[PDB]
């Protein structure tokens, strides 16, 4: 039996502090099918190839998906420290993973496209000898997604529950939606095949 | 107990702060980069808010006293909120003194002078400023030089013998001596054993340096002087002071402008690339994104996106008014930007590379508390921000980048050259800043009665800068206060200060980079370790004595004139041969 990518094809691609995670087992999966219905524009694959991706039996799929603009791509490389790696998303490496990003075309009519492409810039708890940031374990969520859930309005605005404080950076999507997934394998390995 | 009762203060000050302060920031950046009224009203508005909610802050931090105090961060950010300032004077007073402060920066803002012979031909101070930038003539410049002297000057002097009593009257209020003290106060810090300082002390440490400097100066005074008379024929002793007007400038702050007819030889051509950097379609991303890969060579952060989203690089092509001169921002939460109207030239290749090193500056200490989010001390970040620069315009990084050829052939007249032009522009300065610092803390003490202001002033023109003015000058004139930094209360000891501490980084940097050769020759690019100990440096912010961040990076505790005399080796020695016995 197969399993449906449609949940990723449908509304729209949260932000990348609240990434969506799909998992898949026992499946028959096809993702020459699923890179076809995007403008891929990058694919970068870590202890696998691009092609060997595709083909072998894996235990488990994961797919980590958000929206993300591609001439952000910089900034989310291995051995970058910023925001994004620290406060935003940190890829895990301990298993085979690919990183794609890709442009919605005109034809997904299912995908919405969000207001704005929003983000983190810190993430803390505050003393008076200053700020304790707090940093993302890899493939985790950050400590402040309670406070970046009530939404950022305008660019660094920032949310206090009295011991933690975030502060958020927005600014609005032009043209068509760029969106960014992470495809890990993790390997009894006869559950997914292709 | 008092001291948790001080640190639950100071955590909600740190709450409240860091939005109020940003918003602040955003308003003033706003209006600077888009000159309107309505930007201007907002960037009041919360400047207004910002200053309000200081006061009313500052008044609680009164009720916890230092001496029941014993961490050095709660106590140190404490004495920097429960200060007065000019709220100790009485009502009248200070709106006195903010009357004669404004009414001072406006005669200075208002220069005019006109031609004696030509009245119709009036220039403002910036065209009377050109005129000395590159004039050749003796009467010429001695007209615009007695006319600035006796037009903006003469009329400063009841200003400011009011505005020394005020300022030591609200000093003396503060718990000083004198408002020089006040000025002083600013390198005072505690410590355990050595790195504590005093206000006392800072005197005999500028002292004792402008001792170790001074015989480089006499060496490059007498070259000058040499130079100076076939320049100006009949004018100036073979073996007296130079004239006060012929010295570049208005007042002879810098020498740099004297190089055209100082050049050791005319044959020898300069180093330049803005050609190169038209001919291979060079932009303003690409110079700032040269600058970012040079900083992440020695192992310091890349910008933020925000960074290059917000930041302004070019001027605007939509017409808005934008106050073009090169700042380097940090808004507070995250928020670095550059304010900048580049172009494609070396000039504005090498401040790039000095503001970013403004921006990783502020990017280093950014998790320290509100208060301690500066540099150790006044001249910590124009020290940090100039020797990168340093390193930066040596033609063995430009030869590495490609800019330059690598046939490029390196002789010792080049670097005679260069280390002469170096020279005049920081050598030449150190003695004007030293002796307009030491004259106006004798003023403020109470050293020289007001019968003779000139009288002394001059007198130490004659014998700390060695400069004798063309004119004589009565007790109607105050020739110091025709200066920017002293009608507008400026301090003007942070120039003394960021020289001597800029090489003395530089050397520490030129030593774990394990460099050979002379220093002037240093490149730090591709060295993790000399990023390293400057970011340990970098990373206290004010929350140290500034002697221990000074050791944390040079080694020392103490600021030492040895590595400026040490880069300049070259030069000194080339200077001996070339004066004999012509010095002084
Ligand atoms: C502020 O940051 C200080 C130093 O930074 C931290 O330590 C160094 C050694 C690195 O691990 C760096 O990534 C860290 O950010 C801390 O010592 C200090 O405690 C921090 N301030 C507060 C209030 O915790
Ligand atoms: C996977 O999908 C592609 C989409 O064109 C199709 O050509 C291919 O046959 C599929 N492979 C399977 C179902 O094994
Ligand atoms: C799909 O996109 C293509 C290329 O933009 C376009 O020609 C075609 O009409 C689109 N189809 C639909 C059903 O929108
Ligand atoms: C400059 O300020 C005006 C004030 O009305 C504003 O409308 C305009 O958008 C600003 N220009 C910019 C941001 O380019
Ligand atoms: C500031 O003035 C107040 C009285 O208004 C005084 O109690 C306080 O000690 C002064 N602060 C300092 C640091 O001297
Ligand atoms: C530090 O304090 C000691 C003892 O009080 C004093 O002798 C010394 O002068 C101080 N150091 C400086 C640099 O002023
Ligand atoms: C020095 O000469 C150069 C040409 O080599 C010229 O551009 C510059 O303006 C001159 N400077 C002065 C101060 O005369
Ligand atoms: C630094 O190293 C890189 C690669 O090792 C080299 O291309 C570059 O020229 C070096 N930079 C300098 C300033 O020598
Ligand atoms: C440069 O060195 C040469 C020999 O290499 C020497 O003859 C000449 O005098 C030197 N010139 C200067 C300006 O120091
Ligand atoms: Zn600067």
């Amino acid at each position: 039996q197969e399993c449906d990518f449609t949940p990723m094809l449908t509304g729209t691609p949260p932000p990348i502090y609240n990434f969506k995670r799909l998992v898949f087992t026992n499946c028959n999966y096809n993702l020459t099918k699923l890179l076809s219905l995007f403008q891929v524009s990058e694919f970068s694959c870590h202890q696998v190839s691009p092609s060997s991706l595709a083909t072998g039996c894996y235990s488990s799929l994961t797919v980590d998906y958000f929206a993300y603009s591609t001439d952000m791509s910089s900034y989310l490389q291995p051995g970058s420290a910023g925001e994004i790696v620290q406060f935003n998303y940190k890829q895990d490496f301990s298993n085979p993973t690919c990183r794609v990003l890709a442009t919605v075309p005109q034809n997904l009519t299912t995908i919405t496209k969000p207001s704005n492409y929003a983000y983190l810039t810190e993430c803390y708890k505050t003393s008076a000898y200053g700020k304790n940031y707090l940093y993302n374990a890899p493939g985790g969520y950050t400590p402040c997604l309670s406070l970046a859930s009530r939404g950022f309005s305008t660019k660094y605005q920032s949310h206090s529950d009295g011991e933690l404080t975030t502060t958020g950076y927005i600014y609005p999507v032009t043209g068509n939606l760029q969106m960014a997934f992470i495809i890990s394998v993790q390997y009894d390995t006869n559950s997914v095949c292709p | 107990t008092t001291e948790e009762e001080a640190r639950r203060f100071l955590v909600k000050f740190n709450h409240e702060a860091e939005n109020l302060s940003h918003e602040s920031a955003l308003a003033s950046w706003d209006y600077n980069t888009n000159i309107t009224d309505e930007n201007a009203k907002k960037m009041n508005e919360a400047d207004n808010k910002w200053s309000d909610f200081y006061k009313e802050q500052s008044k609680i931090a009164q009720g916890f006293p230092l001496q029941e105090i014993k961490d050095p961060i709660i106590k140190l950010q404490l004495q920097i909120l429960q200060q007065n300032g000019s709220s100790v004077l009485t009502a009248e007073k200070r709106k006195r003194l903010s009357t004669i402060l404004t009414t001072m920066s406006t005669i200075y803002s208002t220069g005019k002078v006109c031609n004696p012979n030509n009245p119709q031909q009036c220039f403002t101070l910036s065209g009377l400023e050109d005129i000395m930038e590159k004039s050749k003539d003796y009467h010429e410049r001695l007209w615009v030089w007695e006319g600035w002297r006796s037009e903006v000057g003469k009329q400063l002097r009841p200003l400011y013998e009011e505005y020394v009593e005020l300022k030591n009257e609200m000093a003396r209020g503060n718990n000083y001596k004198d408002y020089g003290d006040y000025w002083r106060g600013d390198y005072e810090t505690e410590g355990e054993k050595g790195y504590n300082y005093s206000r006392n002390y800072l005197m005999e440490d500028v002292d004792r340096i402008f001792l170790e400097i001074k015989p480089l100066y006499e060496q490059l005074h007498a070259y000058v002087r040499a130079k100076l008379m076939k320049a100006y024929p009949s004018h100036i002793s073979p073996t007296g002071c130079l004239p006060a007007h012929l010295l570049g400038d208005m007042w002879g702050r810098f020498w740099t402008n004297l190089y055209n007819l100082t050049v050791p030889l005319e044959k020898e051509p300069n180093i330049d690339v803005t050609d190169t950097m038209k001919k291979q379609s060079w932009d303003a991303e690409k110079i700032f994104k040269e600058a970012e890969k040079f900083y992440s060579s020695v192992g310091l952060p890349n910008m933020t996106p925000g960074f290059w989203r917000d930041s302004m690089l070019t001027e605007p092509s939509d017409g808005r008014q934008v106050v073009c001169h090169p700042t380097a921002w940090d808004l507070g939460k995250n928020d670095f930007r550059i304010k900048m109207c580049t172009k494609v030239t070396m000039d504005d290749f090498l401040t790039a590379h000095h503001e970013m090193g403004h921006i990783q500056y502020d990017m280093a200490y950014a998790n320290q508390s509100y208060l301690l989010r500066n540099g150790a001390n006044e001249g910590f970040h124009e020290a940090v921000g100039e020797v990168m620069s340093l390193s930066v315009a040596t033609p063995k990084h430009l030869k590495g980048m490609g800019l330059l050829p690598s046939d490029f052939s390196e002789n010792n007249e080049t670097e005679i050259n260069f280390l002469l032009k170096q020279a005049l522009t920081i050598v030449g300065t150190l003695p004007f800043t030293y002796m307009l610092e030491k004259w106006r803390w004798m003023v403020f003490e109470g050293k020289i009665p007001k019968e003779q202001w000139m009288e002394k002033w001059w007198e130490m023109k004659r014998e700390i800068v060695g400069v004798v003015e063309p004119l004589p000058h009565d007790e109607t004139y105050c020739d110091p206060a025709s200066l920017f930094h002293v009608a507008n209360d400026y301090s003007f000891i942070r120039y003394f200060t960021r020289t001597i501490l800029e090489f003395q980084f530089q050397e520490a940097l030129c030593r774990t980079a394990k460099h050979q050769g002379p220093l002037h020759k240093c490149d730090i690019s591709n060295s993790t370790e000399a990023g390293k100990k400057l970011n340990d440096m970098l990373k206290l912010g004010k929350s140290t004595p500034w002697t221990y961040a000074l050791e944390k990076i040079a080694e020392t505790k103490e600021m030492d004139a040895k590595p400026l005399l040490n880069y300049f080796n070259p030069l000194f020695r080339w200077l001996k041969e070339q004066n004999g016995n012509s010095v002084g």
